[PDB]
C-alpha cells in the first residue's frame, strides 16, 4: 500500500515566502503565515482564497489554530504573538515578552492557553483569554524552533538548535525528560505516546519519550538547513510527512520507513506541510522562490 | 521572517 496523492490546486497570493501551512480542526479552512508579514486564509478542499489578515510589524514564521476554529495564534520576527479573530479577521490580544523573534506558537487542546517559542531561547505559556504570560521557562541554549502541547495539553514537547528535545509539565514548568545535531521540529503523535523530531542531519526521528527510545529513523530527504514542520497523516494508510530542501514533498510508510510517494509541484524548498483531520489532503508551502501552497489530495 | 531565513552553518 502506497498513497496517491495527486496535485489538485496552487493557492497564490503570498508576495514572500510561505513559512508556515495549518488546516482548521473542523477541516473547512487552510491557514498560511509568510515573509510578507501577512496570514491568509483559504478553502481547504477547493483552495479558494477567503481572506488577508495583518498586523504584524515583521515576518511571521508560524501560525496556529484555536481547537473551536474560531482563533489563530502568530509568532513574529517583531518579537509578538498576536491572537486573531477568524470572521473580523481583527487582532484581539498582543503577546508581549519574548526578547527575541518568535520562532513557533501553538493552541492547547482546550484553547486557554498558547505555548510559544523564540530565539531568546525561552518557551513562554500564554493565557489566551487575557494576553498575559503565565510561565517562562528557561527551555534551552539556542533559539527555539518548535512547541507542542500533548492530546490533553498535560505536556509540552519543545525543540532547539541546542540538539535538545524536552519534555514539560504544563501545570507545574517542570522539566519531566531531556531527550539526547540541531533540532529543527518537533511534536506529539495523535495518540500522545510518541515524539517525532526532525534534526539538521536529513533525519526524522519517531521517540518513545518516557522510555527515551528511538524507535523509527526516516531518511532520504534534504534537511540541514531550515526548520521544515513534520506530519503522521492518519485519516487512510499511515505515514510520515514532511517537506525538503530538494522541494518536494516526502511521505514514508510509518512502519517500514520505506519512502512511498515524493510530490512535485514547489520551485523553492517545502518549509510546512500539513494534513487535514478528516481527508486524505496535504497542504504544502514553499519559500522565496516559490511563495506558493498547494493542496494535494489521495485515496488513502 | 526567521523560518524563511534560516542560520548556522
Amino acid at each position: 500500500v502506497k498513497p496517491n496523492y495527486a496535485l489538485k490546486f496552487t493557492l497564490a497570493g503570498h508576495t514572500k515566502a510561505v513559512s508556515s501551512v495549518k488546516f482548521s480542526p473542523n477541516g473547512e479552512w487552510l491557514a498560511s503565515s509568510s515573509a510578507d508579514k501577512l496570514i491568509k486564509i483559504w478553502g481547504a478542499y477547493d483552495g479558494k482564497f477567503e481572506k488577508t489578515i495583518s498586523g504584524h510589524k515583521l515576518g511571521i514564521s508560524d501560525v496556529a489554530w484555536s481547537s473551536d476554529s474560531n482563533l489563530l495564534v502568530s509568532a513574529s520576527d517583531d518579537k509578538t504573538l498576536k491572537i486573531w479573530d477568524v470572521s473580523s479577521g481583527k487582532c484581539l490580544k498582543t503577546l508581549k515578552g519574548h526578547s527575541n523573534y518568535v520562532f513557533c506558537c501553538n493552541f492547547n487542546p482546550q484553547s486557554n492557553l498558547i505555548v510559544s517559542g523564540s530565539f531568546d531561547e525561552s518557551v513562554r505559556i500564554w493565557d489566551v483569554k487575557t494576553g498575559k504570560c503565565l510561565k517562562t521557562l528557561p527551555a534551552h541554549s539556542d533559539p527555539v524552533s518548535a512547541v507542542h502541547f500533548n492530546r490533553d495539553g498535560s505536556l509540552i514537547v519543545s525543540s532547539s538548535y541546542d540538539g535538545l528535545c524536552r519534555i514539560w509539565d504544563t501545570a507545574s514548568g517542570q522539566c519531566l525528560k531531556t531527550l539526547i545535531p540541531p533540532v529543527s521540529f518537533v511534536k506529539f503523535s495523535p495518540n500522545g505516546k510518541y515524539i517525532l523530531a526532525a534534526t539538521l542531519d536529513n533525519t526524522l526521528k519517531l521517540w518513545d519519550y518516557s522510555k527515551g527510545k528511538c524507535l523509527k529513523t526516516y531518511t532520504g530527504h534534504k534537511n540541514e538547513k531550515y526548520c521544515i514542520f513534520a506530519n503522521f497523516s492518519v485519516t487512510g494508510g499511515k505515514w510520515i510527512v514532511s517537506g525538503s530542501e530538494d522541494n518536494l514533498v516526502y511521505i514514508w510508510n510509518l512502519q517500514t520507513k520505506e519512502i512511498v510517494q515524493k510530490l512535485q509541484g514547489h520551485t523553492d524548498v517545502v518549509i510546512s506541510t500539513a494534513c487535514h483531520p478528516t481527508e486524505n489532503i496535504i497542504a504544502s508551502a514553499a519559500l522565496e522562490n516559490d511563495k506558493t501552497i498547494k493542496l494535494w489530495k489521495s485515496d488513502c | 521572517c526567521a523560518r524563511s531565513e534560516g542560520f548556522y552553518t
